[PDB]
């Protein structure tokens, strides 16, 4: 039923969380920044989508309305926040 | 980068702002596609003649750019604007968008698939109908093909989302036409059964196209099951007055609907179309204000604004159509290198009645040659040539025939006398030995026959159908042996692009194998490369958008390789390209 | 002695009320109390669509016994049916150039609006060979001053909301891309 997956961060763990969904046959989409146009985890990813557009990078990370966007757009089933930015963040 | 796009001249990149976006104030409302898609072909009639406002065809999308541009409009532009046009523009009847010379031009030097041009469009049109200009017994070539193969070819192109077949005859021959009008009727689609204008029905010095004519065209038309019959004048011949007479004479002799396309050539368009409109015409072939004028359509908010205050107005939303032309006068400006020149309303085309594409392809080839500064004569050539053919209409293929025999005339300093005695012996063209030996079909009035005993020495010459005269295709084999030449399983498309065009096929699928989809590009990166700390984003794919920035181009080597430095995804790419103009070992 | 009518508004839209049919035949009226001996009606911006040419023809020649002179520019590509809708209400002279020079912000071409009217009621007194002949030296000599050509010229159907002459459209865009405005010319127009 779960066949796409979400990863709402940036950096290692994003990267780390493709090589499992891939390991457990999920498709992934990523998110980032203008100003981490050059990161690695955005090209490890089955799908890319820039978040956050006009904003502060890290307050463009932190965007729930725009990563939810994303997320449904792109036909995402979960999200996995990662550790950091919306991490622990009950909104 | 290296080397340059082929055909044009080497320049730098210049930096375009990002074309003008519409602002459309969207009305929603049903279009002759939906009718078409529930109810069938008869009801989208029904309602085009119950319609009392014109109807318009946007002919942006092939004609504007192949009489002015060369069919040079890649798919690229047409999909940052053909949302906008199926939305803020409902009350076109049919946008036409293939078929003519793009199918042959984007394989042969666009280097995509006209289908998968075909299939974004559907994806990003889903309420506008489409049309292509089918030539009866051909469907984009030159060349005859078997009934099979165009009854496949119509299957197909119905398949893939073509909804408006305007089929028309190169010499206005109903055997070539009734085929492919009987397989669109049983595909389920609209048959546009088309007669080709020429010459003046209100001069009484040219009574081989009379009123009468036409008229007796359009019954035996009529005859068959076509659903909408079309006037279309190649060269703008059509004068007000003499097209007021020609639409009130055929819609008191048929009862379908009348489908007017004519050029600006001669600047008479716009009144053309009024005076057609007042005659009681139902569809127009009008193209947008940025692409129009000149060798192109007339522009449709020019025939908006002209019949704003008549009896009979024009169903568009200009305010949307001035929002669609800002954006089509800002991607004009990528065609830099393919514009043809300055325009002007020419009224010598009066005389010589070139088609506006094969006028432009005509001075290429004299440009080509040593005889850029003999274009008079040639144009006078041109005329004679006509006159002493016999006044065959001049349209695709057959003004091709008559365009490289008066090259061939004007090259070879030939004379009309010289040709018509002395000239047995003389070589000639394969399209003049091809036209007259019956592969064009039978013209009106028949073939002059001591010019034709001439002109072929003693190969066949048939006087029926060409499609009967020619080998069959079997498109099994024919599946095979492309299978087997480019390596994976084809589907239908494939394989009736491969009939038509063999060579053709195969190069743009070497380039497919060597380059890539190039159509993903935009056109100033398409054409010109890139330059030197130069930023791109390239959407190979939705979700998938390469970031390519060039760093450096590095100087040339024994072997002629230069090294250039690229940064592809933000990682050090280097990429080694042979360069062409060092010519050194 | 040619008295000028500059015409401007739409004569035939009843949103527009300050420039009317019967404004223009008060002004006609004022012009014949004069000694003019041909009106003439500047249309400066191309803005005399054919029905409203017809209209303002007809009352112009019913008002007033001086011929009616008229001038019209191509910039909305209805040059030429206006001036065949003009000759049909009774207009004695219009303004045409070659067809070299023709089109797009000129005046309509002289052959063409002679090709219009080749089989109507009223006919144009031209030779058109002549006229098509000279069109050669005209079309031989304009690719002389190729600095001085405004770019590629279109039908432009936005002059019927902002109504600048075709000289001073050009002199405007000249000056708004001298002064670094370039990129918002279509602010500056609605402005
Ligand atoms: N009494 C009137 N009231 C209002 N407007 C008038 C008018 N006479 C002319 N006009 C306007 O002037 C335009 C051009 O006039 P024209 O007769 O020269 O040019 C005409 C004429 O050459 C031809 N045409 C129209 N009805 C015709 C007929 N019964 N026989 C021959 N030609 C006809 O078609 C051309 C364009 O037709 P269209 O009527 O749409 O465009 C007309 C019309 O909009
Ligand atoms: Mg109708
Ligand atoms: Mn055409
Ligand atoms: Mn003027």
């Amino acid at each position: 039923h779960m066949k796409k997956l979400l990863v709402a961060n940036r950096g290692e763990i994003a990267v780390r969380v493709f090589r499992a969904c891939n390991e457990l046959g999920l498709s992934t989409v990523a998110v980032y920044a203008r100003e981490d146009e050059y990161s690695v985890h955005r090209f490890k990813a089955d799908e890319s989508y820039l978040i956050g557009q006009g904003k502060k990078p890290i307050d463009a990370y932190l965007d729930i309305d725009d990563i939810i966007r994303v997320a449904l757009e792109s036909g995402a089933d979960a999200i996995h926040p990662g550790y950091g930015l919306l991490s622990e963040n009950l909104e | 980068t290296v080397n340059g796009f082929p055909g044009i001249e080497n320049t730098e990149k210049r930096h375009f702002e990002e074309p003008r976006q519409p602002l459309l104030n969207l009305e929603k409302k049903k279009t002759a596609k939906n009718i078409l898609d529930e109810q069938g072909a008869d009801a989208v009639v029904d309602y085009v003649k119950n319609t009392k406002e014109v109807l318009l065809t946007d002919t942006t999308l092939r004609d504007a750019h192949q009489s002015l541009l060369a069919t040079r409009l890649r798919l690229q532009d047409m999909k940052g604007i053909a949302q906008a046009i199926d939305q803020g523009l409902p009350e076109l009847f049919s946008a036409e968008m293939w078929g003519g010379a793009t199918f042959d031009v984007a394989y042969r030097f666009l280097n995509e698939s006209p289908w998968y041009r075909l299939r974004k469009l559907r994806k990003l049109m889903p309420n506008t109908m489409f049309q292509m200009l089918f030539r009866g017994s051909n469907a984009v070539g030159y060349q005859n093909y078997p009934d099979n193969v165009i009854e496949e070819f119509i299957r197909v192109a119905a398949h893939e989302g073509i909804d408006v077949f305007r089929i028309f005859d190169s010499l206005n021959w109903l055997p070539q036409m009734e085929k492919s009008i009987q397989a669109v009727r049983d595909n389920g689609k609209i048959a546009e059964a088309t007669i080709c204008y020429t010459g003046d029905i209100l001069d009484p010095s040219r009574p081989k196209y009379n009123i009468q004519y036409y008229k007796d065209l359009a019954k035996e038309l009529e005859a068959t099951g076509a659903h909408i019959l079309a006037v279309k004048d190649m060269a703008g011949l059509l004068k007000p007055q003499a097209a007021y007479r020609l639409i009130s004479e055929l819609k008191d002799t048929v009862d379908l609907p009348i489908h007017l396309h004519t050029h600006d050539t001669s600047g008479n368009g716009i009144i053309t179309y009024s005076g057609a409109t007042q005659a009681g015409v139902d569809i127009i072939d009008v193209a947008t204000a940025s692409l129009a004028g000149g060798t192109s359509q007339p522009s449709m908010q020019s025939i908006y604004y002209a019949l704003e205050h008549g009896p009979r107005h024009a169903s568009i939303n200009v305010k949307n159509a001035e929002q669609i032309d800002h954006y089509w006068e800002d991607v004009r400006k990528y065609y830099a290198p393919f514009e043809a020149g300055i325009t002007s309303p020419q009224t010598e085309v009066y005389m010589h009645e070139m088609p506006g594409g094969q006028y432009t392809n005509l001075k290429s080839q004299a440009a080509a040659v040593g005889l850029g500064h003999r274009f008079d004569e040639i144009k006078q050539m041109y005329r004679k040539v006509n006159m002493m053919f016999g006044d065959i209409i001049k349209v695709t293929p057959s003004s091709k025939v008559v365009g490289d025999m008066a090259l061939f005339m004007i090259q070879n300093d030939l004379t009309e006398e010289d040709v018509y005695a002395r000239g047995n012996e003389l070589n000639f063209p394969e399209s003049v030995v091809s036209f007259f030996r019956g592969d064009l079909g039978q013209p009106v009035g028949g073939f002059p026959e001591k010019l034709q005993k001439i002109i072929v020495k003693d190969k066949a010459v048939i006087t029926d159908r060409p499609g009967l005269h020619a080998e069959k295709v079997d498109f099994e084999t024919v599946k095979a042996d492309l299978e087997q030449k480019i390596g994976y399983e084809p589907g239908d498309h494939e394989v009736i692009s491969y009939i038509m065009y063999p060579q053709v096929f195969l190069d743009y699928q070497k380039m497919q194998r060597e380059f890539g989809a190039v159509t993903l590009l935009d056109t100033p990166t398409f054409l010109h490369g890139m330059r030197l700390n130069e930023k791109i984003e390239v959407q190979i794919e939705k979700g998938k958008t390469l970031s390519i920035r060039l760093d450096e181009i590095g100087e040339p080597d024994l072997a002629g390789n230069r090294v250039l430095f690229f940064n592809l995804n933000g990682q050090r790419r280097e990429v080694v390209i042979n360069d062409q103009s060092v010519q050194a070992q």
